[PDB]
């Protein structure tokens, strides 16, 4: 899905 | 006793000035060998690289171009790098001339 | 035409001028960009003294580079560099010849010195290592995060089998989707494939090793032999190898209908890591006993023993490139990556990794290794066994990383961790045929 949040 | 009566070795009278023994350390100085150790001065693995470059300066343009990326494998198969590849067995005279040809010769696909 | 030694001539360059001349990841690229600009600037701004100096061939750029305080051919080997006084230089000029008018002509179109132009036109080395954040991440919610677990596994058909919770899911790289195989009451711990992806050997949490088909999505058979959970699986083209927490080392010959072939119980504590040697009839085993054993074939006798570990160790396997080289991970209090040699009893390396090690992955065309970590830093460590130096470190997992694997081309690598993330990195990239090509 990517777009991994911190 | 008897010390100075024997003359079977280098003694204090064989050297011209007896007082040179005061220094007596210049004998144990390794003199810098001619070419590669000139690089250690600049640096103050690299010294051997400068030795390679120093002895590599004695090339013609085409000869160096041939030997730019030359790698020789143990079994005799030689790979030549073009700046294609010229992988073939060495000890046949034609392969080196073919590398020379594709190096300095002109090749044009022309559409 | 040759100056005397005792009365040298003075060059225009001054005492402090040499003090000036001799003065010296995207960061490396910027530093290289700054250095060539500085070298070009000091080469162009100076050089009038250097132009008056020199005797033949060579260059002012070479003189500056020689000052102490893909490569093209160096012209000459003189390393004189900057100097206040010159002896050889007595003013003399060569007569103009056709080469000189050729040279002054290619100079007419150049606003800078020809030597500086050659330096700039020379190609800088494009030699960098790119080990950055993953370029692709997919979905895998509810991934197991147990220390004795090894779930993900590469197959030649761009196919990944994952034990997500209590069901086995199938991820196809060529399609990018997820396919469900089956599910059962007890959770899975180890995954494996037999043959060419035809069969999928999976270990459960009770040792009930059941083989499930891939294409037909059915349970091929149901085995036993372990009274505890399986930890990892391996095989060499005819026999599957299973290790479990209850010290069971089970080799299963899938030829006959009852695969169970032999058992080995030579360890002192639980067995957690067990990777069969495909090339040679040897086996590498270990676990939480701080003891690594090497067997020959299916025999129970430990041919080699090494006990340098200090805590729970999960990561141990053979390296495909060089035979007999076994890499073993660290522990919670050990954290030592240890590289071993079989048939010679030689310790190749033993280095602190900074965290406990759980899994390893070897490259295909280079000596690059990546190792998983857990319970200490939740990261991944890169390794070079030839020179013993880390290159890059990969982090960013909520739970510990346990599951890793290599791609077909040796470029993509997969990580398994409780964070429900699959991080994909990209680290890498005869006269019989003469008779074939006669007919066209």
């Amino acid at each position: 899905l990517s777009d991994i949040t911190n | 006793s008897s010390s100075s009566y024997r003359d079977s070795y280098f003694q204090y009278r064989h050297l011209p000035a007896p007082h040179h023994i005061l220094y007596a350390e210049w004998n144990q100085d390794i003199l810098a060998l001619p070419d590669e150790v000139a690089n250690i001065t600049m640096a103050m693995m690299t010294s051997e690289q400068n030795s390679n470059r120093y002895w590599n300066s004695f090339h013609d343009e085409d000869d160096w171009n041939l030997f730019n990326g030359m790698e020789l494998e143990s079994n005799g198969v030689v790979t030549f790098a073009g700046q294609e590849t010229i992988t073939g067995s060495i000890f046949d005279r034609r392969i080196t001339q073919l590398a020379y040809a594709r190096n300095n010769g002109w090749h044009e696909l022309a559409l | 035409v040759y100056g005397d030694r005792y009365i040298p001539s003075r060059t225009d360059i001054d005492f402090n001028s040499i003090v000036s001349i001799s003065s010296m990841v995207e960061y490396q690229k910027e530093r290289q960009a700054h250095e060539t600009y500085n070298t070009l600037l000091k080469n162009e701004l100076f050089g009038e003294m250097l132009s008056k100096d020199t005797v033949g061939s060579e260059s002012s750029i070479d003189r500056i580079k020689n000052t102490r305080p893909e490569i093209t051919r160096p012209s000459s080997n003189s390393v004189r560099g900057a100097s206040l006084l010159t002896y050889q230089q007595r003013k003399g000029r060569r007569l103009s010849a056709a080469s000189l008018l050729q040279s002054q002509f290619f100079d007419s179109m150049s606003p800078v010195r020809p030597d500086s132009k050659q330096l700039l036109l020379s190609p800088g080395k494009q030699f960098r290592q790119i080990a950055k954040v993953p370029y692709r991440v997919l979905d895998a919610p509810s991934l197991a995060d147990d220390f004795y677990y090894s779930l993900i596994d590469w197959s030649s058909t761009d196919v990944l089998a994952v034990a997500l919770g209590k069901s086995i899911f199938l991820t196809d790289n060529n399609t990018g989707d997820v396919v469900h195989l089956c599910d059962t009451e007890n959770e899975y711990t180890s995954l494996s494939w037999i043959g060419a992806g035809s069969h999928l050997a999976v270990g459960q949490a009770n040792g009930l090793v059941e083989i499930y088909d891939v294409m037909k999505r059915k349970c091929i058979r149901t085995l036993s032999g372990h009274i505890d959970r399986v930890a990892c699986l391996s095989w060499n083209n005819h026999v599957l190898t299973s290790g479990s927490r209850d010290h069971r080392i089970l080799h299963r010959d899938v030829r006959m209908p009852d695969p169970f072939f032999e058992t080995i119980e030579s360890h002192t504590q639980e067995v957690c890591g067990l990777k069969w040697n495909v090339a040679d009839n040897k086996l590498a085993s270990g676990g939480n006993d701080n003891v690594v054993h090497v067997y020959e074939g299916t025999s129970k006798s430990p041919i080699l023993t090494f006990d340098e570990h200090k805590a729970a160790v999960k990561a141990m396997a053979w390296s495909p490139h060089k035979r007999g080289v076994l890499a073993t991970g660290g522990g919670t209090a050990d954290r030592r990556l240890k590289i071993w040699n079989v048939n010679t009893s030689i310790k190749m390396s033993d280095i602190d990794s900074g965290s406990q090690i759980c899994n390893m992955v070897w490259s295909k065309n280079t000596n690059e290794l990546v190792t998983s970590h857990g319970y200490s830093k939740y990261n991944l460590t890169l390794w070079d066994c030839n020179s013993m130096d880390p290159i890059a470190i990969l982090k960013g997992h909520s739970f510990r990383v346990l599951h890793l694997t290599l791609s077909n081309d040796g470029t993509t690598v997969v990580s398994g961790a409780g964070d429900e993330t699959l991080r994909y990195w990209k680290l890498f990239d005869s006269l019989i045929f003469d008779a074939f090509n006669q007919i066209r």
